[PDB]
């Protein structure tokens, strides 16, 4: 729905105001760091399957009750649906990185996801841990200093981490 | 809503895909066009009064009956003239939004959706606003790609009014 | 079929509108990136023989049983090896198509759609091809933006196989 | 559906061949002229309502029996439908310019359009004339030397002209 | 769904009774004043566009916070939607006059509209004022002595005013 | 609740349209006819007991076994006889409802929708009620337009029963 | 297409059913009304020249710029004037068609559908035709039911233009 | 779609002409005969179940091969479909009488019915015989001199006969 | 059409599935039961004449007015009695078809579909064929499983008629 | 639609006749052999993946132009679609064996299948070669003497062959 | 879920139909098969441990690299081997479930749905599990009908794996 | 959705255990009395019309205000709707008897029924009596000793009652 430029535009329209020079310059700073952002999308996307696979593997190893008979992630269908849920969250987080705004994550993935898990009996706290594992693996891949023009990506990696945390807080 | 970045997301999501290098190329040309187009909204904002007041008078000059015909839809009085200068500022301000996001989204959502209903219901001629828009394009003073992209948005509104 | 230009057209057509400056910026980012792409595709085309042959051998190296087990799905005989070199050649060639057009379109239509059914029906393991794609990524010798975009198509195919 | 790059790629796959060095350079020569292509799209699109309005006005002036009572373009619904048709063709022609390939125009607009008009009683030959007016006004707008970096666009202009002639030939 | 005649029939069906002579004569009285009922429907419909425009124009003049940037009626789409709501309410009220029963207004327009405006953030009390202006303008047009056979329409006028007040009370 | 007025409203509402002079003339035609329609209703109601008992009797005379065979669906005893005169009274009363609103709405909604399911389930012959409706037609004594309209609703039910 | 008779058929056929006494009353009302309408159309036909010439003249008097500003949408020349009186004749002739059939069908099908697109594309103003219709209402000289029904069709068009 | 009045209007618009005084007086003559036309619609409708039942009965008694085992009208489903066809055709003919124009019959019922029966294997000429019997039973009921104001209805009866004959010709 | 075998196929096909051991057990059930079903069908066929004439006579006894009242629907003449025996012979023959296939397919397609509209249109009482069916059940003389399955189809048709 | 029993019933209904004693006895004989019929269904279904995989493998090795670049079975999507066609055909044949009738094969799989391949550009005769290879492999599995009560399956085997030959001949 | 009795219910319910002798024959053939299926189930349960250990070992001998290559998907360590024997037990236990219910339902719902997604995400080769199912088929020692119904569900899983 | 066999399987999977010898023997003894269960299904199905008709007849005789004018089961539509509801429940009860499990009745028939009768104004309690009368007639038809092999169906008859009772409970 909104990228970083539209969110400021949407706020200004409710005021009936042109963007201030500070608002325009701030958006210019985002544009200037856009190569880093594109790398973050590319690097997480280019590793999505591995990141999701490692997330369910590490989650189910830390919580074997999830996969034990009767567990919520037991049976092939529910194990696959659990992998799917983490893959969907990661995809919508990459959307939010690309846009510099969380609206697509909030509106399409996270809205009502807590209630959905409750209705199914899926441990929202266990989903949050899986998302935390999605985050750690994705950040280490973004911060990988190999095969890339070295620079400072700490502000972008802080922004990326907040999308994961936001998703985690929405299911817990 | 509609920007280069949100359109890329919307395409990938409707197709249930992660973003690919196609979408990343969308952000590349768009981050290339932004620095300029951004400063090119700082110009339009700093000049908005002059451009709006000038555009409104240019409408009066070409259609002087709008300043004389006794009716609420007309600028024959102060109230009418304020409503007109207000409208012209609405167009310009939302056009600057379109420059800021590099897309027609703001124009579609804040201005054009419902506009034909508005202008019909309040008996406002589209030819009034085309003229206003023509004055903005002629007098905004922009150069290079900033002017071209801004002019594409001006003609985008002109296209939906004609 | 899916390129930045065709995705731009398909979106505007499904919304029943003209291309705006949004889709124009798509072409800017595509034409800006395309020299890096057509650059990477010219090198992969010249090195295709040594790359596909080396990828096929690297699969055999990590999965030596594929050259040992008896059966049509394996490369125990010349026919099997020829089938494997030919497959890896398909992957690499279609990956170049994706570079040439700047999108995954050719990968989706000629390579990936139906691929899992193929790999299931003929007992071909996805891990075999993942290693071949890893070898290509490790040996094509590209640098700069051509390597980054070439690797994103390689990893696109890796992501489909896993 | 196809742009100029996919046209070459599709033909290569049926042969099972990599693109040659000359083909890649030929495509690369096109990408270098991308800014003139983007101007032709922007210049025609920015003037579409005036281009179409002039086309139908000149056509109906040249062939008044189209708008006379009983004509194909008489009544407001048929008149508006005729305007939409020329605007539809113009839109798909700008698609073809943008893509450097006429497939979007052939597949989605021109395919079967003559047989549709014959089933409707719409004079296809008169649509062709209306298309030619769209073409003359578009090229005059594309080739306007004012407000643009002066250069050579004759090759592109011939390409744009071929899309209109193709559209006209499809209905005449 | 129901007119005045069907309302009486349905009530008689619950009793399993034939209509009495007083009921048959009551409905025969409504038939006799049918011409006044048709004038009221015709006169309101014939000025429907002007009535609505005056209702939103006067409402917005009294409550400028509705149109001001950020207002509920701000932007062209919400301004049109506001015009559309009052035109919808005016249209269903003319249905009820034509029917001599408010069920069509209640079943299709008023049912849940109070809760719809609450979910949207639309000030329902402002809508009620806009309805009151539809009513005042409509009654002036109905009671217009010009161009009609002079007669008593005060009972019809009071029936019309109750439909508007019903709609106004349903949104606040 | 299908009347000339509700049909006009529903047709205009389904098209999102205000009522026009087309629907005004429907009301004119309804009000032009309502005196005859109500007169038929008033006479039928006043003669309800005589018409109903006589219509039930005409069925017994036409189908004597309905008073001789011993079953739940038959008027061999006084329980069935009470059910039968009640049923015949339902038909006539809802028929007067159709005249009151000038439309088949009351018949469709209260009598006809589901009628074949009740007759089939409780082993009630449609011929029984067609005979009763015939007797009502021959014996209501109405003339002119109130007769013609009354007989069109009687024949409306007869048609649904056959 | 949309007349009292066709709407009655369309309503019944959408419900897959025969016409009943409801639709007959629709035909009774239309037939009771047809005479004063048919003769309205006979009056408007005979006075079409005077009404349309005066209706355009009324627009020029209220909006003098329509005879002065030199653009194709304007009646500043003999050609412009001919187009204008031609339009007004189209409006009037189709309005009489509506009287002949007793419904807005001819207005909807021949005049109103696509009219908003015509006035937009050719920069014709809706107030020009609203004023022309106001002149026709004030000068057709009809009386009684024909004047009422004709005015409903005039105001029906005015409602579309605003 | 069209009635007798709209037909003349549609023909007048294609010439851009007002209705002549002669064309109006002719239409006014149809209005004067409007009660006879109502009687025909009400009489056929009020007997349609018997008319159809008599038509299929006589048709099947005439062509026993239709309902014999292996016939097109054998089994209850196809017998019911054959009954329903003659009912559908009678219903549209009642529409055409009400409209004073056969367009509703042509557009909605007859168009494609010949080709439909060919694709089914249903003998269209046998349908035509059943339509002839729908016509004979309907005309005798329309021309019934009892219980109606006695007058001339030969012209209407000729018009009604042309609708049936039009339907019989269109099925084979 | 509806048999145990065709329903098994139609369920597996509607899910794109090959037949599994579930549908094979359907075949086993059909084949275990088929000799008893084929027994009932052979017996009913050999006794079809006396069961058909006998059943139609049971209707005449139960409802004497059918051989008595004068009407197309009644068996008062030889024409009527012939029709009646034919109908009963239709019911019985299609019932034997159900036994032959082990399912209600032949009954549904050849007899029951449209039966309600047929009986209503020609004024044939469902109650007449219920008595004929009751007679067939009480007199076919079957025992064991063939009697049970035959009666199920007899009761199936009776259920439809009530 | 039909099994062997329903097939005989459908033919007897068009004649209005009960089944003869001989017809019943023939069907009772199909019932006695139903176990072999179930084995042939089970055995083909149990090896369907290997039968299809060997059908396309031998076909493509016999006709390598089909999988060569540009061929009909080239690309992963078309190679998969070709596998699906033979898999679908084999699936409907097992339906036909299970029913003892070919109507499910004709009505659903073969009906118009020839023309489909003609409009797709798929060599129908190549499909028939693929179907012939489904036949050979299937029969070798049906006639496998191991792990089953020994007996005579020659008549059932001949019926199975006719189903495959029927499908091969429908696509040529 | 998918059993002979639930399929019979699901089919009848989708048609709005009571059960008939068709579905009763389904229960018959199903009650005929039951004793057989349950026998194979009781034996496969007692032998489950030796079957599960031996099936995994049969995979280790056919593909020795599964106990050698050091990766999470492999059984080179005790953890892997435990996961592997766990998976074979899942296959075997759910196959016995299929026998108990006489249908593939348990296999479809507990094992097969989403199975292909898991094997690809976790790099588990389908040939590993096919080879284990082959070991179970040739070693459960079943005979008669329990043998071939057990082997059908075994070959059912093998078909979804290839 | 579940029969008696799938229900035991579903509980054993949640524990990850095979079925014990006793659980198999218990399911074996259910199979051994499948003939009685087939009779219970066939006897109720064969008499379903009479059971429903007697059920509504006695219910309406016990509660006359249900069918009196204004009653919830007054008018033909509501009377047929009332008959239909009991017929639907009876069918779903025979579904449960066939499966030896109440899932199909609970999931597809009782799920949301009490809420529906509350939204409608239908007396769940009156519905519960009609269900009880369905039970009454059905049980006397199942227990009828004539024309069946004499034996003990008490356990099955107890099971049949609980299904009806289950349905009655969910609507009160
Ligand atoms: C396709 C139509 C069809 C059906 C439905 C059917 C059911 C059926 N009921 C049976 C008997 C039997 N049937 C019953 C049932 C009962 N005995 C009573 O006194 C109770 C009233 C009633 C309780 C439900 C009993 C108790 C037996 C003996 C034990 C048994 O076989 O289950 C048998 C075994 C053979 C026999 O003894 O008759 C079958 C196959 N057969 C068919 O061909
Ligand atoms: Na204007």
């Amino acid at each position: 729905m909104l990228d970083a430029f539209a969110k400021v535009v949407a706020q200004a329209d409710t005021r009936g105001e042109y963007l201030t020079d500070a608002q325009l310059d701030a958006l210019s700073e985002l544009v200037k760091e856009g190569n880093k952002r594109a790398d973050a999308v590319n690097r997480i996307t280019s590793n999505a399957s591995a990141i999701v696979a490692a997330a369910v593997r590490d989650l189910w190893a830390e919580q074997p009750q999830l996969i034990a008979p009767g567990g919520n992630a037991y049976t092939s269908r529910r194990a696959a649906a659990c992998i799917r849920d983490l893959d969907i969250i990661l995809r919508y987080v990459t959307y939010a990185i690309f846009a510099g705004d969380s609206s697509v994550l909030d509106d399409r993935a996270l809205n009502g996801l807590r209630e959905t898990y409750l209705a199914l009996g899926t441990p929202g706290a266990s989903v949050a841990v899986g998302i935390q594992k999605l985050k750690d693996a994705s950040l280490k891949i973004v911060n990988d200093p190999n095969g890339i023009t070295r620079g400072d990506c700490s502000a972008l990696a802080a922004e990326i981490a907040s999308y994961f945390d936001r998703a985690a807080a929405a299911v817990a | 809503k509609k920007t280069p970045l949100t359109e890329a997301i919307s395409a990938a999501d409707s197709q249930g895909r992660y973003l690919s290098s196609t979408e990343i190329q969308v952000a590349f040309g768009r981050f290339r066009q932004a620095p300029a187009s951004l400063q090119a909204a700082k110009s339009l904002s700093a000049n908005a009064s002059r451009l709006t007041e000038g555009a409104a008078q240019a409408v009066y000059n070409k259609f002087p009956y709008t300043t004389q015909q006794q009716g609420p839809n007309f600028a024959y009085d102060q109230r009418g003239k304020a409503k007109c200068v207000r409208d012209v500022g609405y167009y310009l301000r939302i056009i600057t939004y379109a420059l800021v996001v590099g897309g027609t989204g703001p124009l579609d959502d804040y201005l054009i959706s419902g506009l034909a209903e508005i202008n019909k219901t309040f008996d406002l001629s589209p030819s009034w606003y085309i003229e206003a828009l023509k004055y903005i394009k002629a007098n905004h003073g922009l150069s290079g790609d900033p002017a071209v992209e801004a002019n594409s948005y001006i003609d985008y509104v002109i296209n939906t009014l004609s």
